């Protein structure tokens, strides 16, 4: 078949008129990981402490000396729960490890 | 003294064509007392024509030996897939007897695009005062192939072997180990080993290199 | 009609080899009968040593003369062969078979026993960890090999199993070298780039047999992700 | 011949330098130019083009390098998307400005 | 020793068929010489038809008896070929030769002419695009044919050109078939998609050369993408 | 009346290997007055040997005919590239003269996939009143290839021809055109066209289908 690194978490949400289609209006979120090596990370999406298994699509990891690593997710959301103040969680497993991000939209 | 030369060395066949393999002989035979020997490469040898002019018990018909004076050809109709073996003629008219050198025989097959892994030796091995590094080649065709070392802009000769294996009966290629043995001493003093692999296959060599200490 | 090769494996340079070639089934009364020894080194071809008729009658090579002993025995229905001033060059597999008349020479072969020649002792074989560089290009495939050094004789089968209990078919398989005296072998195997990614194993064992001491060392599996 | 779907995500309220993301899935035909702007100001340097995949559609998404402090002194990043001669533009802010 | 072959091309079956085999550079005066007649349909094998020899003494086929008639001529070194009761299936190129003796036959062979047997008569060919639908997997590459029907004879040369008058290599062309009477014939090419993706041309001509009419007319390019 | 006949029909060769022909004819030969010829697709038929004894002026010595009787076998040593082209024999002792079939030979390539492209007929032929869908087919080998019309579950027949391109000089492959004529009225009654192509290369047969005026 040496360089063992943290995955860093960052969630991205839309803005205040990111939100488009018809009634109710629909948007994604968008979890990315870079400058990790390896990558056993497993994307998993949390709602308020709820798992979500409907939803969500797994794009293939792709490659931007260590070798580092970059995974895209993207997950679809409705306006109506943006607007009860529901906390989305990033799951992160690397290694074992447990990678938590609540993000949310209180000023 | 009859000294048997079989000459090629090698021949590539086929599945269903005819082998034609050459028997030479320094001196005439007195009434021409040449036989054939079938040798498997892991259990004993058979008999198959003794004298070449009649057949022995369990031997197909579908091999046919003649020739005399100092030309013996054996001709074979039907090559079988279980025949890919060594094979030898061998006289008993000298006092005492004698034999040859045999001719090996392979599947012809196309030629492929070996990949040559190096290994680099372990520090568990360097312990014990001394060094090897192999480099071994899978799924190359056919066996004839040459394996330089190139360390430090250097060729070096005499002091390693050529190991191959025989031919996969699911793959019909071949495999060949070269370990490049040394000293600790002379292990220390050089950063780079690498192999140089020159095949048909391939329009230019290529060279798998690494770091002292550094993968 | 049968025949069957027994002796010492294990013998040292320039004292006694003794071998016998037992056969049962037939007897040396008629004419035309006789029995010979031929030897083939690991990488040559057949050679012939010498070879007894009846009515106590042999003839022995002109290149090795007043080299070997023949003695023929008709109530242990074996021959006895000596052969001295041993060479480690020598190393061959001897053979013995049986003629029916004089135009069927070496009809009913034997099956042969391995004689090595050697200085050493029979030692437990050393097993040296591999670690596999391959950077750059990873192509497709990576391999992992098993090194296995001083042992004796060759009568090492590899085999590879993961971290689990469980089997890997081996397949390729290198032959041994003489290294000095002594012998070198080396085992890969062609394992996938998905499964290694998919598991957590770290390791993997390297277990081989030997009628000398069953010696066991796992290589380092650094894995790729 | 579909109009692209601009959608230009904006880092978290509380915290994340970020990465500004530019969308335009289900759009066709598959070639596609996204540019990024700053304060009506061209860019030159400091953003990258994902290779575009397949989802028949497509997916094409840009990377923008910005800084925090740059990020909140109300900067407008509009993500101009020529498809087909015609100029998508979106003019985004900050949320709790 | 060169011969040359001459008449008609466009006949009406029932009529009369007329040919001439123009030779230069010999005589029918010594012995052993003869001129023949060997016709070959497009897909078929070698015909004979008929033979003369000298002294006034000339041969037919017993398959085609009483249907051919020879008249030789030694003032215009010609020989005319009067062909009767014409059938459109007999379609073949026609071909004479001169023999060298009794034991050479047929050594100087000619140059032969097209003779199309057919009721209709010449008229332009007749273009019409082909849309080529490519869905699900696209492969590699898309093609795109230029459909050409009632022609005659078959004289035409495909031609491909890019929208803004270049030259695309055509190389595969595929022969005429008989449609009822008239011919009919397909020619594609293998365009690369990244070439049709990228660049603005939305069709491309069908450019083609016959003597009866230089028609010509693009075909559109659906596109896959 | 002499009828000859060539089998087979076809023969793989190979550039540099010995090509036979055979000629077989219904009865003798009266002094072996049989004549071979030589036609290249697209020039003048030449004599190569006449009597199938002594060659002719301009004949390379690399051709060599022999045979007496019925047999005549026309053997080639070192066939160039040039020369692979269709050989007649003909004989010259029948009152009158007679030919035979023709062995056509090709260069011994691998088998390929063809990548068949069916190109529906477009609204401007069906104003005159005829369709026609065709089959194109390209880089496959042999010759040798079945093609069907599977339109609504029904195989069509005796209303469909088959043309082949021959052997390319850069490619040595082949390319056929099925076209598939009918009238405006039987054409504005089905549904799905395609057709079925059966390759050696291929182990399952690949159908490209498509709907009426919806694509
Ligand atoms: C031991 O662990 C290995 C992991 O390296 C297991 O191999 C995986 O499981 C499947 C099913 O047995 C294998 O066919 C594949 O090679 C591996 N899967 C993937 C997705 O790579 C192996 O099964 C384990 N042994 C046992 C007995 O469960
Ligand atoms: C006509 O337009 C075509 C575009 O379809 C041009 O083809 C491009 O130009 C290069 C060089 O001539 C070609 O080799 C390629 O096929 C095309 N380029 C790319 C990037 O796809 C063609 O060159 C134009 N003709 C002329 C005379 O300029």
């Amino acid at each position: 078949g040496v360089a063992e690194m943290n995955p860093n978490v960052n969630v991205f949400v839309p803005p205040r008129d990111g939100f488009s289609g018809p009634a109710p209006r629909k948007s994604k979120l968008i979890c990315e990981a870079t400058n990790f090596t390896p990558k056993p990370i497993t994307v998993s999406w949390l709602k308020d402490g709820k798992l979500v298994e409907s939803g969500f699509t797994t794009d293939p990891v792709t490659i931007e000396t260590p070798q580092t690593y970059k995974v895209i997710s993207t997950l679809t959301i409705s306006e109506i729960d943006w607007l009860n103040l529901n906390v989305y969680t990033c799951r992160v497993d690397h290694r074992g490890l447990t990678f938590l991000k609540n993000v949310s939209s209180t000023c | 003294e009859i000294v048997l030369t079989q000459s090629p060395g090698t021949l590539s066949l086929s599945p269903g064509e005819r082998a034609t393999l050459s028997c030479r002989a320094s001196e005439t035979v007195s009434n021409d007392k040449v036989a054939w020997y079938q040798q498997k490469p892991g259990q004993a040898p058979r008999l198959l024509i003794y004298g070449a002019s009649s057949r022995a018990t369990g031997i197909p018909d579908r091999f046919s030996g003649s020739g005399s004076g100092t030309d013996f050809t054996l001709s074979i109709s039907g090559l079988e897939p279980e025949d890919f073996v060594v094979y030898y003629c061998q006289q008993y008219a000298s006092s005492p007897r004698t034999f040859g050198q045999g001719t090996k025989v392979e599947i012809k097959r196309t030629v492929a695009a070996p990949s040559v892994f190096i290994f680099p030796p372990s520090d568990e091995q360097l312990k014990s005062g001394t060094a090897s590094v192999v480099c071994l080649l899978n799924n190359f065709y056919p066996r004839e192939a040459k394996v330089q070392w190139k360390v430090d802009n250097a060729l070096q000769s005499g002091n390693s072997q050529e190991s191959v294996t025989e031919q996969d009966s699911k793959d019909s290629t071949y495999s060949l180990s070269s370990t490049l043995t040394l000293s600790k001493a002379d292990y220390e003093k050089h950063k780079v080993y690498a192999c140089e692999v020159t095949h048909q296959g391939l329009s230019s060599p290529v060279t798998k290199s690494f770091n002292r200490g550094e993968c | 009609v049968t025949l069957k090769e027994s002796g010492p494996t294990l013998v040292k340079p320039t004292q006694t080899l003794t071998l016998t070639c037992t056969f049962s089934g037939f007897s040396l009364t008629t004419t035309g009968e006789g029995v010979g020894w031929i030897r083939q080194p690991p990488g040559k071809a057949l050679e012939f040593l010498a070879f007894i008729y009846w009515n106590d009658a042999k003839r022995y090579n002109p290149s090795l003369q007043s080299r070997l002993t023949i003695t023929k025995d008709a109530s242990k229905k074996q021959v006895v062969l000596t052969l001295t001033n041993l060479d480690p060059v020598d190393t061959a597999t001897y053979y013995c078979a049986r003629t029916s008349g004089w135009d069927i020479e070496f009809e009913y072969w034997g099956q042969g026993t391995l004689v090595t020649v050697s200085s050493g002792s029979a030692s437990a074989p050393t097993l040296f960890p591999l670690v596999s560089c391959e950077n750059s290009s990873p192509s497709s495939t990576v391999a992992v090999g098993c090194l296995a050094q001083d042992f004796l004789p060759d009568s090492i089968t590899f085999s590879w199993k993961y971290k689990n209990n469980s089997d890997i078919s081996s397949t390729r398989g290198f032959p041994s070298v003489l290294r000095g005296g002594k012998y070198a072998a080396t085992s890969q195997v062609l394992l996938p780039s998905k499964d290694v990614m998919q598991g957590t194993d770290e390791h993997v064992v390297c277990k081989v047999q030997h009628p000398n001491g069953n010696k066991e060392k796992d290589v380092p599996l650094p894995v790729v992700i």
